[PDB]
RNA sequence: GAAAUUGUUGAAAGGGAAGGGCAUUUGAUCAGACA
RNA sequence: AGAACUGGCGAUGCGGGAUGAACCGAACGUAGAGUUAAGGUGCCGGAAUACACGCUCAUCAGACACCACAAAAGGUGUUAG
RNA sequence: GCCCUGAAAAUGGAUGGCGCUCAAGCGUGUUACCUAUACUCUACCGUCAGGGUUGAUAUGAUGCCCUGACGAGUAGGCAGGCGUGGAGGUCAGUGACGAAGCCUAGACCGUAAGGUCGGGUCGAACGGCCUCUAGUGCAGAUCUUGGUGGUAGUAGCAAAUA
RNA sequence: UUUGCUCCACACAAUAUAGAUGGAUACGAAUAAGGCGUCCUUGUGGCGUCGCUGAACCAUAGCAGGCUAGCAACGGUGCACUUGGCGGAAAGGCCUUGGGUGCUUGCUGGCGAAUUGCAAUGUCAUUUUGCGUGGGGAUAAAUCAUUUGUAUACGACUUAGA
């Protein structure tokens, strides 16, 4: 759905006589922007309390930046979804730089794999695995062993002009 | 010596048109060696002149000229539209077309 | 509807069109394959009927 | 000599023709309606004829005036003529036709005696 | 940029050559192209054949002199691809085909005439590596077309007069470097190096 | 002494109709305005 | 075939959906300049053979709402769980 | 999930066509770009509204001036107009030095109905303006009467012995 | 049929033009591989180097390019000759010899340019044809009518006729 920015939502019920100072629950949300995300919170909110938009009010919106955002990073990520006969539970690892960045290949993978646009999927977790062989899928551990290094066979240079009076190589 | 040439080659492409509607009075142009339309910026406003002949003299000649201008770019590969004192005739759509550089800003 | 009895089409398609001859001398549409081991000589001969 | 008037624009010098007064000869040019119910002109379908309407109608000001600036107005003899000696940089007098070609050299005469710009005055010319 | 463009087909695929051809036609550039029985379409051989079959059934029921024609020489299976492009019932679309010419090996004027090629329509250069494709001349050949032999061999025979012409032009070129070389290292050729040359 | 329709003459266009709309080239033709 | 509420077509062109009464967009005096809608931008055709991550190889691949159809059931094809 | 099997109809044929395979395919994201009688600004037409202006000594008070907004349209309603035959008035209107009519990819006015002029033909009458009046406007009605085409130099003009 | 035809030459007239305006600048083959240089044991060889775009290469100064002088070179190039050879895929073009002649911006000189008035393509290309002029060259046939019947509805076909 865009370019993802992460949030912490805070939100309450409305305070009332006989119950000032309500509860107060936060959620991280990832949205491009903060419009999406509080609406991201009350939906997910109406899915665990007694509470609509109508009689809560959101106390705080805070973007959340990457810690650390030029740390290559291993995560793993855990996400619900729906298919077309039925919903499941799925867990997948993710390798870049921030959890941003992170989110943004998962919701393009289960587009592209599974075909699940972004009204049918919930992050349940987003975490940084700390130690290496707690790395679980093959797909990323293939890129964590010593000394790694890899050719590029069959560079394609984009012309910048119709004809050409080599005849290209792809050489690398 | 052997080339004379003040002005920069250039096409005669379309009207600008819909898919099934065109309007004769303006007229794209394709510009030699301008790719995008950052490179077209550069010919706003010169001057462009389509050159042709014919059989009767006029004015003691058997060449005429219908001149126009650039007006702005078009699209994203520094295709350029022009309007003209009359519309171009069509029959030129795939002909050759002058660009001047004056007014010049350099 | 669908003819009611088969029976084959009347005359061969592959001797169309049935206009006259361009000429009264056939044409030869074809010689044999060369062998260019054996002598020279002609491979055909014009006579009448 | 005519009154300065701002530039005449005319919006469709096109003649409005019938539809199909191309088609058959029994429909002459002339203006007419369509009124059919399918009628693709009527309907102003992409493509066909434009029909009159008052958007075309002319500037307030430039308007009747012909090329020259000077609106028009007939004549039929010198008193007729007479009418125009206060108006010469705003009307012009065209001869009617059916003139006199003697009668013509009187007012072709006095038309150039005040200054009245005459529209046409070739007709009957004894050359 | 130039009068004339002479495109070397070898390499090419048909449909990506024909969608820049028909465009360069159209902007008024003539056009013409060479080899083209080794002009490349992607998918393997035998579903271009079967492509091709689809094809050869269309005809007029009533009579099929005035049905689709259907050419089997690589150039004019070309040259339908380019047809397709391109407004050609209209004046300006016959006149735009006209500035197209498409050959079968590299005859005369062009074998002498240097060629071009079109990067983005560069078999080598746009299909996965891996995936199946097909060479027009073998199509062709399958469908009827008589002249994959006498082109063969006259291309074998034009590529040998071509090697000759390459091989004198490289060892005129040795010695054209062997002078700029001496003039190396001399004032006019620093005070060159200077301004970029 | 209209029109349909016809002969001649002159000019023009015409790859399975013709005619029409917006626009310009070309040709032919013409008004006005200038002092 | 027959009812409910609204919105349309009929009575209405214009842009899109190739095509089409009813769909999408948008309702019309004659025009100039600008910006858009819906819908598009290889070529036909105005407009990136743009960028980016995946998936897909079909000896009857697939390709955009209304819409011009496909199902149960199967695969040690391949993908992610 | 994509792909494959499951998957049979009649003239040859349709993701609109060409064609496309790390797509020009499918899912998803990001920019840019093209273009409606629509939106914005401006001119001009007309409609509706709200103002202003009898003061002579010049010309429209149904006038003139300022301002704002609006404009689809069958059946249908109303309005302001164009054109014909005839009638009262008027211009002491046009005309045998050529009325009327007719012809004219010549000119000019009008958004339009139409109006005006030139040239050619012609031969005896005719028109502007205010009014009055109706047997007042045609493309259709298998409309009426007359005239004329393509069909076409075509079908044919071949029974009864010559 | 009132001196016709054709190739070369130039002169005038006309008619065009899908669109000159420094140059279409020649290996082949591979792409999970190649180009070039160099050596060698000549090979699926050693060694070097290059790419990452033609953003190149070549050409390019002079009244649209005038008139002139000189030097250094002996190089470049235009033209018309002439020598030997190559190219049939549509060769119709490529290469080579030799003398002649022009130009040379390789370098150094003398003169000229204005008024086209502050821009107006400011005209420099290549199509086809027509009329005469004189330097070469060449001096037919087809059709109607007649006729055959290997042919035929009519045309057409096929024969025959100094
Ligand atoms: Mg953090
Ligand atoms: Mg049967
Ligand atoms: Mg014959
Ligand atoms: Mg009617
Ligand atoms: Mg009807
Ligand atoms: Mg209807
Ligand atoms: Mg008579
Ligand atoms: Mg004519
Ligand atoms: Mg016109
Ligand atoms: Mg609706
Ligand atoms: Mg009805
Ligand atoms: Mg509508
Ligand atoms: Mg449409
Ligand atoms: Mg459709
Ligand atoms: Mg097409
Ligand atoms: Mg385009
Ligand atoms: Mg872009
Ligand atoms: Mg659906
Ligand atoms: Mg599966
Ligand atoms: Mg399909
Ligand atoms: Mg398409
Ligand atoms: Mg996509
Ligand atoms: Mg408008
Ligand atoms: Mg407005
Ligand atoms: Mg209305
Ligand atoms: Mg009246
Ligand atoms: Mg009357
Ligand atoms: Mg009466
Ligand atoms: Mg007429
Ligand atoms: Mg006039
Ligand atoms: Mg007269
Ligand atoms: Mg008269
Ligand atoms: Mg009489
Ligand atoms: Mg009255
Ligand atoms: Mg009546
Ligand atoms: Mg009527
Ligand atoms: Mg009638
Ligand atoms: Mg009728
Ligand atoms: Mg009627
Ligand atoms: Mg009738
Ligand atoms: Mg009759
Ligand atoms: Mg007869
Ligand atoms: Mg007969
Ligand atoms: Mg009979
Ligand atoms: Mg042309
Ligand atoms: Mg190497
Ligand atoms: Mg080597
Ligand atoms: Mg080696
Ligand atoms: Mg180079
Ligand atoms: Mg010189
Ligand atoms: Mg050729
Ligand atoms: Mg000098
Ligand atoms: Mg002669």
């Amino acid at each position: 759905m865009a370019h993802f920015k992460e949030y912490q939502v805070i939100g309450r019920r409305l305070p009332t006589e006989s119950v000032p100072e309500p509860k107060l629950f936060r959620m991280r949300i990832f949205a491009s922007n903060e419009v999406i995300a509080k609406s991201r919170y009350w939906y997910f909110l109406q899915k665990l309390h007694k509470v609509k938009k109508a009689s809560g009010e959101i106390v705080s919106i805070n973007q959340i930046n990457e810690a650390h955002p030029t740390k290559v990073k291993n995560f793993g990520v855990w996400v619900r979804y729906d298919s077309r006969s039925g919903t499941h539970n799925m867990y997948k690892e993710i390798r870049d730089v921030s959890r941003v960045a992170a989110v943004e290949t998962l919701y393009q993978d289960m587009a592209a794999r599974h075909r699940a646009r972004f009204r049918s999927i919930h992050i349940l977790k987003v975490a940084e695995i700390e130690k290496t062989a707690d790395v679980k899928r093959q797909y990323v551990k293939q890129f964590l062993t010593k000394d790694l290094k890899f050719p590029l066979p069959h560079r394609v240079q984009k012309s910048t002009k119709t004809f050409s009076y080599k005849r290209p190589s792809t050489f690398y | 010596a052997e080339s004379h040439r003040l002005y920069v080659k250039g096409k005669h492409l379309s009207y600008q048109r819909s898919k099934r509607v065109n309007n004769p009075n303006v007229s794209l142009i394709k510009i030699e060696g301008v790719a995008t339309p950052q490179d077209a910026q550069f010919y706003l406003g010169k001057r462009i002149a389509y050159v042709y002949r014919a059989s009767k003299e006029v004015r003691g000649s058997k060449i005429r000229v219908m001149w126009g201008k650039v007006t702005r770019t078009h699209g994203n590969s520094g295709v350029v539209r022009a309007t003209f004192r009359n519309n171009l005739p069509a029959k030129t759509f795939g002909a050759s077309v002058r660009i001047f550089l004056y007014p010049s800003n350099i | 509807s669908h003819r009611k009895y088969e029976a084959p089409r009347h005359g061969h398609l592959g001797f169309l069109p049935r206009k006259r001859a361009a000429s009264i001398r056939a044409r030869v549409k074809a010689f044999p394959k060369d062998d260019r081991s054996k002598p020279v000589a002609l491979t055909s001969f014009l006579g009448y009927k | 000599a005519s009154l300065p008037h701002p530039k005449i624009v005319k919006k469709h010098t096109k003649k409005f023709k019938r539809h199909h007064s191309d088609r058959y000869h029994r429909v002459a040019e002339n203006w007419r309606k369509q009124k059919g119910i399918d009628s693709v002109v009527r309907r102003r379908f992409r493509g066909n004829i434009s029909q009159p309407k008052i958007g075309y109608g002319s500037n307030k000001k430039t308007k009747f005036l012909s090329p020259s600036g000077h609106k028009t107005f007939l004549v039929a003899n010198v008193k007729d003529l007479e009418t125009l000696t206060m108006h010469t940089k705003t009307y012009a007098a065209e001869i009617a036709h059916n003139i006199s070609a003697k009668n013509r050299v009187v007012i072709l005469a006095r038309a150039k005696a005040l200054g009245i710009k005459v529209t046409n005055p070739k007709g009957r010319l004894a050359l | 940029v130039e009068p004339v463009v002479v495109i070397d087909g070898k390499g090419h695929l048909v449909g990506r050559l024909a969608s820049v051809v028909a465009k360069q036609l159209l902007n008024g550039q003539k056009i013409v192209v060479v080899r083209a029985e080794e002009l490349n379409i992607s998918g393997e051989f035998f579903r271009n054949k079967l492509k091709y079959h689809d094809f050869l059934r269309k005809a007029t029921a009533f009579n099929k002199t005035r049905g689709p024609f259907h050419f089997r020489a690589p150039s004019r299976i070309f040259y339908k691809a380019l047809r397709g492009m391109v407004s050609h019932k209209t004046a300006r679309g016959k006149a735009a085909l006209e500035r197209l010419k498409v050959f079968e090996g590299i005859p005369p004027p062009y074998d002498k005439k240097k060629r071009v090629v079109v990067p983005q329509a560069l078999r080598v250069l746009r299909l996965k590596p891996g995936r199946k494709y097909t060479t027009l001349g073998k199509l062709s050949t399958s469908v009827g077309w008589k002249y994959e032999d006498v082109v063969a061999k006259l291309e074998a025979k034009r590529k040998v007069s071509s090697a000759e012409y390459y091989a004198k032009k490289r060892a005129f070129t040795k010695k054209v470097a062997s002078a700029n070389a001496t003039a190396a290292e001399s004032d006019v050729a620093k005070q060159l190096a200077a301004l970029g040359y």
